């Protein structure tokens, strides 16, 4: 059903994976031995003796369910109940060894190393080597991309700055960070940058007239002067400073 | 939006969604439209893209068309950070981006989340196709060395495909060509062995501009072979034949991009990655319990060990050996029991998998799983497997301590559940080191910035003879720093002279690189002058020879660079990855040899 | 952040944000309680002699470090001797092997360090303890499906967790089903339990789709049949993400372990066309919108049949009262509930009068306001509330 | 001392946005410096092209002109 | 000040805005651009 | 003819930095107007048309100051 | 005395409804694989099928609704009719509907029988009913096709909007489900090297083997045509309208009729400077005509692409 | 649309030298790419008519590893430049032929006797360089028709009974084709984005041309399948 690539699991040391995905294995095994059997019409006197000699086995356990205690149904019931797979139970820290998941899986005529050969399916030619196949249980996260692929190309500004708004959903676009920047002045690439810093961000007239080239196949800049910039100017005299660009 | 691999798709490309696009690329396909007269009005244009519907989809291929887009991900450390491409169309909210660049962004697909921009103007687009496309730059400009390098499961399948085995069917046979293609897909044959002997042209660059074909029959193995097919002419076979780890890929794509350029070796890369993906999937390698042997000797040593530890505290008991002494004694126990249990799990994962020619033992490489994968260089460490099979070892109390007793187990079996509530004092003393290391990471690069960005390169000499005298770095324990390994690029100040007296191998000054360099590799030279930065070869500037090499282009620095800056990420991008504070790295005791003797390795 | 050695059957050590809050927000572990003075206090069995007693002592931290207790996982005997003569115990700080005779408690459970998060990850052993940090956390963020499947390979914890969660349906004095459904199961309880004079049976309202707070579905499904014995404590419903009394959060999947053309690179994962056609995987949400009516300066604000300047194909949607049909598949900027809100005072003046003549005003000063779904949304109308005010007089739909 | 030679950088408008601002721009209004914008970070904030890179062509053109008047 | 959602606008657009920005984009000559400015406000 | 490497135009005229001025002064000419391309259009943009006129030594700093000198001259 | 030998179909064998074995016997060295493996695409992808498409049912106007006394929720019963595999005759279409009352369980032989659909699994569960007095009704869509073709995919014929309480459904289409095989040695012992192939089947008892396995082998033949012979190596700008119609009166026609200009684009581009001077214009008739196509076309220029004629 | 798929259009052909050919087809149905490729190249190398050298009978040294008196190259060398020998033959399964060179100077494929069945490609493909002096070159090449690729390991070894000794049996390339390859890429038609495009890379040492090879393949695939499409539009 779904494909993993083996190189996670030594550099992680997650070996849960592993161990769920033999003890998974054997765990369809017997479902499927009573799946064939329910499906051949079985008497339920075998059925009882297959899943009451299921139930008991490995070392100790502790959990003594047997059969002959309820009878008739309710041991059909139970067993259509687990006919998509056996629920075996593996508590925290006194959970089963390999031995007894060894023990469990020759019960479902399944190979004792959990790897079995398998086939390619365009060129149909059997893979070199044999392949770990097991039932592991996955979980879809609350991570979507439906909530996560943005996207804008013109939209509404700020008041003051004149910068595009925050985030998605007010459609925000994209910061363009001071590490963002070092990056491309290191490249030398100072072109990309001018128009990151105005025309695509603050440059009111620059955007403007950026937008109306573009639609008419020009590709132009005409960059101007960046609105924050005016506005630091204005702070600044707000305190006894001047501050004014001499030419 | 969200990574997803691009495991066609070469190198200078991106797979972009459809969706994004279209709206990314607005104002370009409202100006094609009004060419095509499909409108005459903005408000017509705008409203069936509004409507999206036929013609714009087909206008957007060719809106898309050569133009490149940048894609840039997170904390951007280097200028590799961000880098542009060639996109390509696709349904889907993802975008797909080529493995190779993965290293680059340091971007694996967990949920990683790229931003996407786009160029305007023309000049821009220039400065994207010219600069930050990701052909242009294969090499670190830190290091000087390749990135591009092929990672985990690339490195898996060629490692699989050139391996010597015993026996495997159709060995030594006489074939050329060699194809040998024929022969591994059609059964016939097993890639990993028979050592089969095939004739070869080589095609060397022994003649100035010219190559000189040089074919003869060699012995290797059909995998090799096989290989061959991909290498670009211009190189030796002898690359080609050994057991071709990750480290070797490196230095075969760094020997063609130095032999033959840039252009046949991004190609080369491509394909490289390709056949490795291929092959390694046919490998079928796969990772179950029976991968990981735990050596029987295991049981002994730590017995043995318990019972020194037993003897020593008995000794405790009889008031010699007071716990002073006795804690570190116990250390010295445990660590070394450590080092042999690891010896035996090494000793029996490596080698073994004897397979029978005659003589029924030929002791060949193991091929284990686990031990493939950490061999290969692709994933993992001996380290790694340590704790999966030997002993976990000593673990590190919170406060910067050893606890007496260490894990015994490895993962295969489970730990207890005192052992597993003692491994998470590290876990999470190491978690939260991370953090810290951001912040305080990111701050210096940001001093470093801060201080080196008025740094330009304008004039192109200065004529100063100073410069800097360069050796190697010995120490005890040898010598980390090769004396090539420093002089290479730079320039040199004054002369160099050869063992022998008014003896000189280079000219007044001169760009040294890997030829250079084994001349001076080949001569007794264990000191060579070298101008540099900082000896302020003229006034603003840092002209080009001193500097001197631009790295990333192994050509010399072109004048009006950064440099600042440059360095600034070059020195900080790496420390995000440190020992950060607060460790003595002691490892076996707090008292010193105290030995004033001294020793020496050779002759 | 660190973890203090007394943190050793109170809070856990591997269950905890992974962000930047590391360490500082923490959950309790299994059996963990709390004093009358507001100590984290955990269990253990006394022991008296060598021999293990069955009574169970809550011990405060200050009081655990004066005593001997012993390892989770240990040996034993039928008569209740340790089998082996040196046992791993804890003492102060510390740990390390004592006789037999010094011991005076032990652990109870093996799930005593840790917390019900981690307490249902199986093969946790095996796994390195940042690793199954985690995993524990990433089992919070999952979602649940449409069909819930239950674990095939577990702790048994999932039983708790289920019915303690309180999100199943759990019958009270119990006893034969009278009547079952799909939002409604009655229990014709036992003649033995049952209060005098009030006889009856007990009924139980099934909750159907139902926002979450993370706008995701909750819903109730019958588990019990119909003519069936049903004791106290069992499950009658099963909430999302359970499958008669367990949790279950995810799906099962055959997996298999192997490099596959470069689609299972780095922590990539690849998956069988199979899976999306039979649909796990496939999850709900349920999005709220609201439309409120409400009092300007200019006058009272009324809600719809009709608006000005919109088309009939817009409208097709709407009822006689303006709120969409239940029903209805919504895209994009199609209109929810419309309302009018007035202008100021359009007197005279030929043409204002020639547009009241001819139009019939349109209302006149109203203007578009509706409630409209928001754009790049979808999804049909799953319900509809309209709370009114007294003395209105609403009439139509609501 | 790398932080004390960021500070002490000529240009008033770097290292003013480098880490303490009130104390440069009191310094600086005192003295009546002029900023050049020489620098990256200058012609950032003024929003020009840097020195360097593609845009070093265009600030020697533009440099020639100061030299010749 | 800044690294906050302060109420620094939303800078919507009204139906004069609009004509204007339409008419930024048609190719109008130097003059009627003028009187096209001149009839949006 | 998508340009993967730029390298060929860039052993034309060093220094890349000076390669973008001379594709974009040389693009824009084509691209705004008053200027047909020297080599077969492939389909391509015109950013290519310009590298690929530089890849085959038909344009550069001089042959453009050339031209302009000649157009100039001829106006 | 080379040449080949043809394989023939021989020897079809049902363990069950559902399963099956097709034995084909005489093939050659290296064809075993060959055909098995392309036999075996060809089945998994496709071939025909019919499936469940829309269900409309009296109770519930949409699929997240409950309808009172039964016990399943309408997705549930949706998923049940999902499942369903029934074969027919010519007509593709088929609408067919199922009406039940009373307690137990409703299997699909309460659809209402109909010539030429036959339903394959009678036994096949819906929903339920918990007591008398309720009832359902519902009235089930089943089409022919081919892939896996979900709901939202196939809403793209828009025109009329489908009623409220129609509800829609992905349809699986083919019966195909798994398909091993696995070639083994031939007992002609006439030569030796000469094996056979086995094809296993498991469907849902919609297809007959022996039709699966020869359509199979006819697309795929069907499918081989170019490797037999390898061989060899609108849009427009929306207006051609004569400018005799824009009613130019006398001089503004003629005028553009001198610069032999025909119908509107070869006019609308051209700079007001370049059009200015030419003999009889003047000021007023370029007003005039700045008038006339000021309605209509609007534009005055653009670079356009190309023309027609 | 059931029953109706798609068929390539495009077909393309694009060759280097006579000998090497890539093919492109487009559209496919997704899946088709693999299908049809992989069945194809497995049949090339596989099965196909051809004949090769099944045999030489050197004069003197009958091991395979000898001086053989002086002629500068092993014959295993000389038995690998026979093996990629290309040969045209008649109705007649077997031939052999027979070859003497003395003097100085390469031995081509020209110097050998000449019937009017066998036909040799090019002379340019050389079988020994043999050495200066004076001194001559005697040998009998055998060849046969056949399918595949025979290698030594069989070959019908006779099991040492071989009366007249000789022998030293080589490794026989039947089928006349070099290196095949198939590749699959995304092809789009209108709005349906997932189709096929299949690539065929494809050598051939010489006697066939590529394409018509592909074309003979082809056939053999579709002359096996024809037994089960007489059922459905046999006409």
């Amino acid at each position: 059903d779904i494909v993993l690539n083996p190189l996670g699991v030594p550099s992680r040391m997650n070996i849960g994976q592993i161990l769920e995905t033999h003890l998974g294995m054997a765990a369809k095994g017997i479902g499927d031995k009573i799946n064939a059997m329910l499906k051949q019409q079985q008497e339920v006197a075998k059925l009882r003796e297959f899943i009451q000699r299921a139930y008991d086995l490995g070392a100790d356990v502790r959990q003594k369910v047997d059969l002959s205690t309820f009878s008739d149904e309710e041991v059909m019931r139970l067993a259509e109940n687990l006919r998509k797979g056996m629920p075996i139970a593996t508590p925290v820290f006194d959970g089963a060894k390999e031995a007894e998941i060894k023990e469990l899986l020759k019960l479902g005529d399944l190979p004792t190393s959990g790897q079995i050969r398998l086939y390619d399916g365009r060129t149909g030619e059997q893979f070199e080597r044999p392949v770990t196949v097991g039932y592991m249980y996955m979980l879809k996260l609350n991570h979507l991309v439906d909530d996560k692929m943005h996207a804008r190309s013109t939209g509404s500004y700020s008041l003051v700055t004149q910068q595009p708004l925050g985030g998605k959903a007010q459609f925000g676009g994209q910061r363009f960070g001071e590490m963002e920047v070092w990056a491309l002045e290191a490249y030398g690439a100072a072109y990309t940058l001018q128009e990151m810093l105005t025309v695509k961000s603050d440059d009111v007239n620059g955007r403007t007239k950026m937008y109306k080239n573009i639609v008419d196949g020009n590709h132009q800049m005409e960059p101007g002067m960046p609105e924050s910039f005016n506005v630091l100017l204005k702070e600044i005299r707000s305190l006894g400073i001047n501050i004014e660009l001499e030419d | 939006s969200v990574i997803t691999v691009g495991p066609y798709l070469r190198l200078h490309q991106c797979g972009l969604p459809k969706k994004m696009a279209l709206e990314l690329f607005k104002p370009f396909i409202y100006g094609k439209l009004e060419l095509r007269g499909l409108a005459t009005t903005i408000k017509a244009a705008k409203k069936m893209v509004e409507r999206e519907e036929a013609v714009v989809w087909d206008i957007l291929d060719e809106v898309i068309r050569e133009h490149p887009v940048l894609l840039n991900r997170a904390p951007t450390l280097h200028r590799l950070g961000i880098q542009a491409f060639e996109p390509v169309l696709i349904e889907g909210k993802a975008i797909q981006l080529h493995p190779l660049v993965c290293a680059a962004y340091n971007a694996d697909f967990d949920g990683d989340q790229m931003a996407v921009h786009v160029p305007l103007t023309l000049e821009a687009q220039l400065e994207a196709r010219a600069l930050m496309m990701s052909t242009n730059n294969i090499l670190s400009p830190a290091n000087g060395e390749p990135i591009i390098v092929p990672s985990q499961d690339v490195v898996l399948g060629l490692y699989y495909m050139t391996r010597d085995c015993v026996n495997a069917k159709g060995e030594g046979m006489v074939l050329t060509g060699p194809k040998e293609a024929e022969r591994l897909y059609r059964s016939g044959l097993a890639s990993l062995h028979a050592r089969v002997k095939v004739r070869i042209t080589e095609y060397e660059k022994d003649a100035n501009g010219e190559l000189v074909a040089k074919t003869s029959l060699k012995d290797t193995t059909v995998g090799r072979a096989i290989l061959w097919m991909i290498v670009p002419k211009g190189l030796p076979y002898s690359i080609v034949n050994q057991a071709l780890g990750k480290k070797a890929i490196s230095k075969m794509l760094n020997t063609c991009y130095r032999i033959l350029g840039l252009k046949p070796t991004v190609i080369f890369a491509d394909q490289i990655m390709y056949t490795g993906f291929a092959y390694a999937a046919r490998s079928g390698a796969s990772v179950g319990i029976d991968d990981m042997v735990i050596p029987e000797k295991k049981h002994e040593i730590i017995s043995e060990a318990e019972a020194e530890v037993a003897e020593i505290q008995e000794q405790f008991q009889s008031g010699l050996v007071t716990a002073g002494e006795r804690y570190n004694k116990v250390i010295d126990i445990w660590a070394a029991a450590n080092d042999r249990v690891s010896k035996a799990m090494m000793d029996n994962l490596q080698t073994e998998t004897v397979i029978n020619r005659d003589g029924q033992e030929e002791k060949q490489v193991s091929f284990n799983s686990i031990y493939m994968m950490a061999d290969s260089g692709a994933r993992g460490s001996a380290a790694q497997i340590r704790q999966l099979a030997g002993m976990r070892g000593l673990m590190a109390k919170p406060d910067g301590s050893i606890i007496e007793t260490p894990i015994t187990a490895n993962f295969r079996e489970g730990l207890n559940v005192l052992q597993y509530f003692i491994s998470t004092h590290g876990a999470r003393k190491g978690l939260a080191d991370t953090a810290l290391k951001t912040a305080n990471s990111g701050y210096l690069t940001r001093r470093l910035v801060d201080v080196a960005q008025d740094l330009v390169v304008t004039e192109d000499d200065c004529g100063t003879h100073e410069g800097i005298m360069m050796t190697p770095v010995i120490e005890g324990g040898d010598v980390k720093e090769p004396l090539r390994d420093r002089v290479l690029g730079r320039v040199t100040a004054e002369d160099v002279l050869k063992p022998g007296t008014a003896d000189i191998l280079v000219p007044r000054n001169t760009l040294l690189h890997e030829q250079w360099c084994d001349l001076l590799e080949e001569n007794s030279v264990d000191a060579v002058k070298v101008r540099s930065v900082v000896s302020c070869d003229t006034d603003f500037g840092v002209c080009a020879h001193c500097y001197g090499r631009d790295l990333a282009r192994g050509h010399i620095i072109n004048k009006g660079e950064a440099i600042g800056v440059i360095a600034a990420q070059s020195i900080g991008e790496p420390g995000t990855q440190l020992t950060m504070r607060t460790f003595h790295i002691g490892g076996a005791a707090s008292r010193a040899a105290a030995e004033s003797s001294i020793q020496v390795k050779n002759k | 952040r660190d973890v203090h050695p007394t943190h050793y059957g109170r809070v856990c050590p591997i269950e905890t944000p992974e962000g930047p809050n590391i360490g500082l927000i923490n959950s309790l572990s299994v059996y963990a309680q709390t004093n009358e003075y507001g100590f984290l206090e955990t269990p253990y069995r006394k022991v008296t002699d060598g021999v293990v007693t069955d009574e169970i002592h809550y011990l405060s931290a200050i009081e655990e470090g004066n005593y001997v207790i012993a390892q989770a996982n240990s040996n034993l005997d039928e008569e209740g001797h340790f089998v082996e003569d040196l046992v791993t115990c804890r003492s102060k700080g510390e740990s390390s092997l004592f006789s037999r005779d010094q011991v005076d408690y032990m652990d109870v459970s093996t799930q005593q360090v840790v917390s019900v998060g981690a307490s249902l990850i199986p093969f946790l052993e095996h796994d390195d303890a940042n690793r199954a940090l985690m995993g524990a956390n990433m089992q919070r963020q999952a979602v649940p499906t449409l069909r819930a499947d239950k674990p095939l390979v577990g702790t048994g914890m999932e039983r708790a967790v289920a019915v303690d969660s309180g999100v199943t349906a759990v019958a009270k004095r119990g006893g034969v089903v009278q009547y079952v459904d799909a939002s409604r199961i009655v229990i014709k309880v036992n003649e033995d339990e049952m209060y005098p004079g009030e006889a009856g049976i007990d009924i139980y309202n099934l909750t159907k789709y139902t926002r979450s707070n993370q706008n995701t579905c909750i819903n109730q499904m019958p588990c019990v049949s119909l003519g069936e014995p049903v004791e106290r404590g069992d499950v009658l419903a099963d909430g999302p993400s359970t499958d008669l009394g367990e949790l279950a959060l995810g799906q099962n999947m055959r997996v298999a372990f192997m490099p596959w053309n470069g689609y299972n690179f780095e922590d990539s994962i690849l998956v069988s066309e199979r899976v999306v056609q039979e649909d796990r995987f496939t999850t709900i949400h349920i999005q709220e919108l609201a439309c409120v009516s409400r009092d300007t300066k200019l006058g009272p604000e009324e809600i719809t049949a009709d608006i000005p300047n919109v088309g009939e194909a817009a409208l097709s949607k709407l009822d006689e009262s303006g709120i969409v049909y239940i029903g209805a598949e919504v895209t994009g900027g199609d209109i929810l509930v419309g309302k009018v809100t007035p202008k100021g005072e359009t007197q005279l003046t030929p043409e204002e009068k020639l547009l009241r003549a001819i139009f019939g005003e349109k209302a006149s000063d109203v203007k578009d306001s509706s409630l409209r779904v928001p754009n790049g949304v979808s999804g049909t109308v799953i319900d509809v509330q309209v709370f009114t005010r007294d003395g209105v007089e609403k009439d139509k739909r609501a | 001392g790398i932080t004390k030679a960021s500070l002490a950088t000529e240009s008033f408008i770097s290292a003013a946005s480098f880490q303490e601002t009130t104390r440069v721009l009191t310094e600086a209004a005192v003295a009546g410096k002029r900023d050049e914008l020489r620098g990256l970070k200058e012609n950032v904030i003024v929003g020009r092209l840097i020195p360097a890179g593609t845009g070093y062509a265009y600030h020697q053109d533009r440099m020639r002109r100061r030299a010749a008047g | 000040d800044d690294e906050l959602p302060v109420y620094q606008g939303e800078t919507t657009q009204t139906l004069q805005d609009y004509l204007m920005w339409q008419v930024e984009l048609t190719p109008f000559t130097d003059t009627d651009r003028a009187i096209a400015t001149s009839i949006v406000d | 003819m998508a340009r993967v490497t730029v390298q060929d135009a860039v052993e034309k005229i060093g220094n890349r930095f000076d390669l973008v001025l001379v594709a974009a002064r040389r693009a824009r000419q084509m691209q705004v107007g008053g200027k047909d391309p020297l080599v077969p259009e492939e389909n391509d943009k015109t950013t290519v048309i310009a590298l690929r006129e530089i890849e085959e030594g038909l344009i550069n700093n001089q042959i453009l100051d050339v031209r302009e000198r000649q157009e100039q001259q001829e106006q | 005395v080379t040449e080949f030998l043809k394989p023939r179909l021989v020897d079809i064998e049902q363990v069950s409804s559902t399963h099956a074995k097709v034995t084909l016997e005489p093939l050659e060295r290296g064809f075993g694989h060959t055909l098995g493996n392309a036999l075996r695409r060809i089945l998994l992808s496709s071939m025909p099928g019919c499936a469940v498409t829309e269900v409309e049912i009296d109770g519930v106007l949409h699929e997240y609704s409950t309808k009172e006394g039964v016990q399943e929720d309408i997705l549930e019963i949706l998923l049940n009719l999902k499942g369903l595999a029934v074969r027919v005759q010519g007509k593709d279409e088929v609408i067919l509907t199922l009406n039940k009352s009373g307690i137990g369980p409703v299997t699909a032989a309460d659809i209402t029988h109909d010539g030429d659909v036959e339903i394959v699994k009678p036994q096949h569960v819906i929903c339920h009913l918990t007591d008398e007095n309720a009832s359902i009704s519902m009235r089930i869509k089943v089409q022919r096709g081919r892939g896996y073709v979900p709901a939202s995919t196939r809403i793209h014929s828009e025109e009329d909007e489908r009623p409220i309480g129609r509800l829609l459904v992905d349809a699986c289409y083919s019966p195909v489900e798994r398909i091993a095989y696995n070639v083994e040695a031939a007992r002609v012992e006439q030569r030796t090297d000469l094996d056979k192939l086995v094809i296993e089947m498991e469907t849902n008892g919609t297809i007959d083997p022996e039709e699966a396995i020869r359509r199979a082998a006819t697309i795929l033949a069907e499918q081989l045509e170019a490797f037999v012979d390898l061989r060899d190596v609108e849009f427009d700008p929306i207006l051609l309208r004569p400018v005799d119609d824009l009613e130019l009166t006398v001089r503004s026609a003629n005028c553009l009729k001198a610069e032999a200009i025909h119908y509107i684009g070869d006019l609308v581009q051209r700079t007001e400077v370049e059009l200015l001077k030419t003999p009889n214009l003047g000021k007023k008739s370029l007003t005039e005509i700045k008038d006339v196509l000021a309605s209509r076309g609007l534009s005055l220029g653009m670079r356009l692409e190309n023309w027609p004629p």
